[PDB]
């Protein structure tokens, strides 16, 4: 499973 | 120069509603127009550059991702299928590559340049390690070293920054520590690294979140949740 | 002509590899490709043409309606913003016409008259009846009434041949009826048209679903449960 | 709310 960055907001 | 003669705030009006429509190719497409004017950006108007930039190369990311591990099933008893599997996975991959190199030349030319203040500075460096960090994700040459160096770099350069002139619970100085972290477990083989950044920059913010308003205090847990959900994901 | 130089059965390939990526405009190119090899397509290639476009358009046609929706705004004691909106509606309206041109184009060159048997001709015919469907829901000019009869004319082709030639349960005569029912709803003002449709192919259906298999059962009652949706949303 | 037409699989 993938590591979060950052959201697109 | 596509967009050379259309005015800058028809460009950045285009781009919001584009936003509104889902269509982030063309939101893109006309916040790079906006660049072009040569005037520095305001923290929207960033807003809007990064999130129409982020769109479009993530959906060639998992698009990438789909068809490398198709790839790698390939190379495995497997039936031979012949060259197509790795030509279209190298058409994605040079889109995206593209799109890359489009970012970063916007950056350095001239935005990162023309920036002083901190908050503007600390988000383009950020925004250069980022599209170094998704030109390292496809690279396997003779040069993922260097590109892994370049984006290194850049972070550093962020955070050495964001540390000196931002307060520790500052949205940008947060996400930059997320996707340098990110950097470091997924990129450069260095785990211990990415937990001890998220672990320090998560404990500093929750140190500073009793001088903030509601809503700031709402925009610094955000991203300080994703710290919190990769240290789950990691320890 | 991009894809002159590419086999058809690697477009073919790269097609489905592209369903996979969710990278439906490269899928399409590849089956514009496919189709413009001059051979008559098979079942799966027909679908995957189909999807491809559809997919597209469906992107199109939901941007479309944000814009519009903007723009009929815009036109109320609303504040003058200028030509932008309307600009960028037309942009995206002219892109889709553009699709369902091309589309269009390929059916009349040479999909549709290759094509003898009930199962591809109600296909294509269908195609036909759904791209005209399209632009006729962008349509305001001295036009909208041709493409109007545009669309009819191709669905009540593909009708008559699917009444006499195919069971009431095969799933293209099932989608053929809802889309034509969908026509006479949203397009072409004719509510109790559609209601009728709707009901009648879905009862002749249901007096047909004994004769099946438990995997065509499934495929019927798929499409059924999408006439029931639209009768239960129309009465 | 926009009437249903066939999906797209
Ligand atoms: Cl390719
Ligand atoms: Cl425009
Ligand atoms: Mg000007
Ligand atoms: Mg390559
Ligand atoms: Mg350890
Ligand atoms: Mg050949
Ligand atoms: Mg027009
Ligand atoms: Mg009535």
């Amino acid at each position: 499973q993938r590591s979060t960055s950052t959201p697109n907001v | 120069g596509a967009m050379g003669s259309m005015e800058r705030a028809s460009l950045i009006q285009k781009a919001k509603l584009a936003e509104q429509a889902e269509r982030y190719e063309d939101m893109a497409a006309f916040m790079k127009g906006a660049v072009e004017k040569g005037e520095e950006l305001s923290c929207e108007e960033r807003n809007l550059l990064s999130v129409a930039y982020k769109n479009v190369v993530g959906g060639q990311r998992a698009a990438w991702r789909v068809l490398s591990s198709i790839e790698q099933k390939s190379n495995e008893g497997s039936e031979e299928k012949g060259p197509e599997v790795r030509e279209y996975r190298e058409k994605v991959e040079t889109e995206l590559q593209g799109v890359c190199d489009t970012v970063l030349g916007l950056l350095d030319s001239h935005l990162i340049k023309e920036a002083g203040d901190a908050e503007s500075r600390v988000f383009y460096l950020k925004m250069k390690g980022d599209y170094y960090r998704y030109l390292a994700e496809v690279a396997t040459g003779d040069d993922k070293k260097r590109i892994i160096d370049s984006a290194r770099s850049a972070y550093q350069e962020a955070m050495d920054i964001s540390k000196k002139e931002m307060p520790p619970t500052n949205p940008i100085r947060l996400g930059l520590a997320l996707n340098f972290s990110v950097f470091h477990y997924e990129i450069a083989n260095s785990p211990e690294e990415a937990i001890s950044l998220a672990k320090t920059t998560f404990d500093e913010a929750m140190a500073d979140l009793h001088t903030l308003s509601e809503d700031s205090y709402k925009d610094s847990t955000l991203i300080m949740q994703l710290l919190r959900d990769n240290l789950t994901l990691w320890t």
